[PDB]
């Protein structure tokens, strides 16, 4: 028992997305495809279920009308509509199916993701951030970088083509608002900084940009 | 909707412990066809869910031997004999008994060490930015263990809201510790017009709150 789901979607806001679910190799069984969204690192908020051989649905009653449930019998390809698509249902969606007597879903697919955003590619804004700030903590100097406003993902950040790889953290992306924004810190000695040269290399592939910013004293 | 309440909401254990994680219904989850339709789930880092158990204590196909399920009713326990590293994950557990399905909010199992104390470092808006127009002020509070922090934004005594973009690190495959980042962010005229702008971590390793402060000219 194999499904494949259609991968990522950028979808606009009050718009509408179709998603399907391909079912394979468990022929001959009266099984359902589910639908369960998964809204962030946790909260797993089950959607649907629907019988490929019969065509019996049922939703969770939170979902009836934002998700239409549908599937093509002979081809075994289950769908989920979402309709009007807002910021806050940007998330995992997924796919996966249960088999008779036990209730469980017990063969899952790779996960879906919808981000729900009005942005077209945007290029970041690449930030160097010299700790002038809140002066070295005596052996160790801590420098950032931020990458902001930036559609859609990703962005890959590196420090110094990659020589400088130990002491740094690279946070997460998160949507302010309908772009990203990320940011990462490393951490050298106090003698390296600045008689070493630190850079915050970032290339956005999906708008063509290549930056260094030497993170100057 | 049968609420799934789970606990602990964090459960941390050396590798070769016992864990037990904790789950209740709000209602009987035993059915008219006389089964109780609870299950049990372990999502791994960035997997799918996974089944592991299903009504109550039947272990999946190709489940080990030293995960258990066991209760009645409303009352129910996912146990692990010894925690091996590959079982660090979230585990949740559904409800199929009553329409809808739900789920509790999971049990993230991590590994446990000694607390760390935040390496704050504050962050003035960049030449570049200030020239954009705008100014971040950027806030790292690196490397502290545990997860609960409280970060607060200061600027001239009166406390921080509006501009505040916060995100974090997972455990750090190498010393367990976790790292967060706070940003404020606000006009280069509202920048210009203020001048000490504090991050302001509480940790529950100090209580002194962690200060990282500057002054734009003061």
């Amino acid at each position: 028992v194999q499904l494949q789901q259609s991968g990522p979607e950028l979808v606009k806001p009050g718009a509408s997305v179709r998603m399907s679910c391909k079912s394979s190799g468990y022929i001959f069984t009266d099984f359902y495809m589910n639908w369960v969204r998964q809204s962030h690192g946790k909260s797993l908020d089950y959607i649907g279920y629907i019988s490929p051989y019969s065509g019996v649905t049922g939703y969770n009653q939170k979902f009836k009308g934002k998700a239409t449930l549908t599937v093509d019998k002979s081809s075994s390809t289950a769908y989920m509509e979402l309709r009007s698509l807002t910021s806050e249902d940007s998330a995992v969606y997924y796919c996966a199916g249960s088999s008779g007597n036990k209730w469980a879903m017990d063969y899952w697919g790779h996960g879906a993701s919808v981000t729900v955003s009005s942005a077209k590619t945007t290029a970041p804004s690449v930030y160097p951030l010299a700790p002038v700030c809140g002066d070295t903590t005596g052996s160790s100097v801590t420098l950032g970088c931020l990458v902001k406003g930036y559609f859609p993902e990703p962005v890959t950040l590196t420090w110094n083509s990659g020589s400088l790889s130990s002491g740094v953290h690279t946070f997460p992306a998160v949507l302010q608002s309908d772009l990203y924004t990320l940011s990462s810190s490393v951490t050298v000695t106090s003698s390296t900084w600045p008689s070493q040269s630190i850079t915050c290399n970032v290339a956005h592939p999906a708008s063509s940009t290549k930056v260094d910013k030497k993170i100057e004293p | 909707d049968v609420v799934m309440t789970q606990t602990p909401l964090s459960l941390p254990v050396s590798l070769g412990d016992q864990a037990s994680i904790s789950c209740r219904s709000s209602q009987s989850l035993v059915h008219s066809n006389g089964n109780t339709y609870l299950n049990w789930y372990l999502q791994k880092a960035g997997q799918s869910p996974k089944l592991l158990i299903y009504k109550v204590s039947n272990r999946f196909s190709g489940v080990p031997d030293r995960f258990s399920g066991s209760g009645s009713g409303t009352d129910f326990t996912l146990k692990i004999s010894r925690v091996e590293a590959e079982d660090l994950g979230i585990y949740f557990c559904s409800q199929t008994t009553h329409v809808p399905p739900t789920f509790g909010g999971g049990t993230k199992l991590e590994i446990k060490r000694a607390d760390a104390a935040p390496t704050v470092s504050i962050f003035p808006p960049s030449s570049e930015q200030l020239t954009s127009g705008g100014a971040s002020v950027v806030c790292f509070l690196n490397n502290f263990y545990p997860k609960d922090i409280n970060v607060k934004w200061k600027i001239d005594g009166s406390e921080r809201q509006n501009g505040v973009l916060n995100s974090w690190t997972d455990q750090d495959s190498k010393d367990s510790t976790y790292s967060m980042s706070s940003t404020l962010t606000l006009t280069k005229d509202e920048y210009e017009r203020h001048n000490s702008y504090t991050c302001e971590a509480t940790h529950k390793t100090s209580t002194s709150p962690i200060v990282k402060s500057f002054n734009r000219n003061e």
